[PDB]
């Protein structure tokens, strides 16, 4: 039994029918009181009497919100390990199978990581840098918020949470030596799990859609766009590439233009432009479509 | 100027070379990207500290015929000089790996990339480890992934020197 918080404890169980649950005693947080009673949030009546209550934790029923009687509270969380591997049941993976999808709109240090939950009840999330080694990049993240936009995958829709993170600004470097190592703690009711990821900003760069898309009739039209305002500056150093199509990184029937403009031929068609880092084969922007006269 | 075309060609010859790598060296963790990013110039390079635009240097606490004659900077001079040493280091490693690979089929280093690092080295200028057959293949992939990220940094610098 290890201490996650002051009155919230996590116990790791072998989750094998023959394995004996770990025996650990929990006492009421009031030192001098005697003749107390005990309950659990999954039990109706009293289940303990002494100032300290031993407990054997093999199943989920043996865990919950143990409340003195209301002198104090204690919470038990289970982290299953089955055949030596820990459970990954709270979160739902993407088609990639990554449990955490991080992406950055620029090279500033800001980035957002998002994840899908199988089942959205009594969920508490905490994300932080996973390495305390001195040679480690420091990242501080805010709190996780649920997204009104659900996500569909394998003929099923899932709810999505996300968090904004920011690398503690040091002096700039042209490349990234060590990866950013993050870890997420997920807490379904009476279940604890943790997920980790390692990434470089250069690989999570997803440029924002192009802005100010205009077109001028030519002999044949000149389609002109502009770099996203969220993109890093100087744009000369942080060059972008643009794929154009008429009607991520699908580029089906699409051509490349490394400038802010090109000349396409369309009638009654809609022209679309996406962006990407000119040099690193990173993620491509969402399409910024516009009709063509 | 005009060193931009050599950095672009180096980017092209490197990208289609790593494509040749993660295709022929399948199931070598090459395409899996699980291989750790290993910089071979880490000990003697000033590329990461210097090869940055002057606009990003906002705090005080932080030859070759490629630098623009209009704007000359000591930091940019150090950047171009460090890039030269990086390419030479990768040249010696690649030439040694190519010797072992040419004897043993699956992979061969692109002559275009090897002449691209040299032509860019000359514009900037105005003994190798031991490995077995399986290990020399892995080493090439780890080098190619790090070399791709370094050429990307070079191309950003050259693009910044031009048009500015
Ligand atoms: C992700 O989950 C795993 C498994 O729940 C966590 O590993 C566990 O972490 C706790 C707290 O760091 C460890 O408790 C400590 O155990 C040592 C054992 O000598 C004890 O001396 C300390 O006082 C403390 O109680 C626990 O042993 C450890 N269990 C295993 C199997 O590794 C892990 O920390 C979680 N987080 C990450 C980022 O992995
Ligand atoms: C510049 O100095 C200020 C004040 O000390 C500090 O807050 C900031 O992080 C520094 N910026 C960089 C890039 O080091």
């Amino acid at each position: 039994m290890w201490e996650l918080e002051k009155d919230v404890y996590v116990v790791e169980v072998d989750w094998t029918p023959d394995a004996p649950g770990e025996t650990v005693n929990l006492t009421c947080d009031t030192p001098e009181e005697d003749d107390i009673t005990w309950t659990s949030d999954q039990r109706h009546g009293v289940i303990g009497s002494g100032k300290t209550l031993t407990i054997t934790v093999k199943e989920f029923l043996d865990a919950g919100q143990y409340t003195c009687h209301t002198l104090s509270h204690s919470h038990l969380l289970l982290h299953k390990k089955e055949n030596g591997i820990w459970s990954t049941e709270i979160l739902k993976n993407f088609k990639n199978k990554t449990f955490l999808k991080c992406e950055a709109p620029n090279y500033s240090g800001r980035f957002t990581c998002s994840w899908l939950v199988q089942r959205n009840m009594d969920l508490k999330f905490n994300i932080k840098s996973s390495s305390s080694s001195p040679d480690s990049r420091a990242v501080t993240c805010g709190m996780a918020s649920l997204s009104a936009e659900k996500v569909t995958l394998d003929q099923r829709d899932y709810e999505k949470y996300s968090v904004s993170c920011q690398e503690d600004v040091t002096c700039p470097t042209a490349e990234e030596t060590l990866p950013i190592e993050l870890a997420l703690e997920a807490r379904q009711q009476n279940k604890y799990e943790n997920y980790s990821t390692s990434f470089f900003i250069r690989d999570i760069i997803k440029p924002d859609p192009p802005k100010n898309l205009q077109m001028k009739p030519l002999k044949q039209v000149e389609v002109s766009w502009e770099y996203p305002d969220s993109w890093s500056t100087p744009h000369s150093y942080f060059s972008l590439k643009f794929f154009v199509r008429i009607q991520g990184c699908n580029q089906k029937g699409a051509f490349l233009v490394e400038k802010t403009s090109t000349e396409v031929q369309c009638k009654g068609g809609n022209v679309c432009v996406q962006a990407q880092d000119r040099y690193y084969n990173s993620s491509c922007s969402k399409w910024a479509c516009v009709p063509c006269r | 100027a005009r060193c931009l075309s050599q950095s672009r060609n180096l980017l092209k010859t490197t990208d289609d070379m790593v494509k040749t790598a993660r295709e022929k060296l399948k199931h070598y963790s090459c395409t899996a990207e699980d291989i750790d990013h290993e910089d071979i110039t880490r000990d003697q390079t000033s590329t990461l500290k210097t090869c940055l635009p002057l606009e990003l240097h906002k705090n005080e606490s932080c030859r070759g015929s490629c630098l623009p004659p209009q704007k000359t900077s000591l930091m940019m001079t150090l950047c171009l000089g460090s890039i030269y040493e990086d390419l030479k280091m990768y040249q010696t490693e690649f030439q040694a790996i190519n010797a072992a690979l040419q004897n043993h089929q699956q992979i061969i280093l692109d002559k275009g990339m090897l002449v691209a690092i040299d032509e860019l080295m000359q514009s900037l200028n105005h003994p190798v480890g031991e490995a077995d057959p399986y290990r020399v293949k892995m080493k090439l992939c780890i080098l190619l992934h790090a070399f791709s990220t370094r050429v990307v940094t070079i191309n950003r610098v050259m693009g910044y020197l031009s048009s500015a």
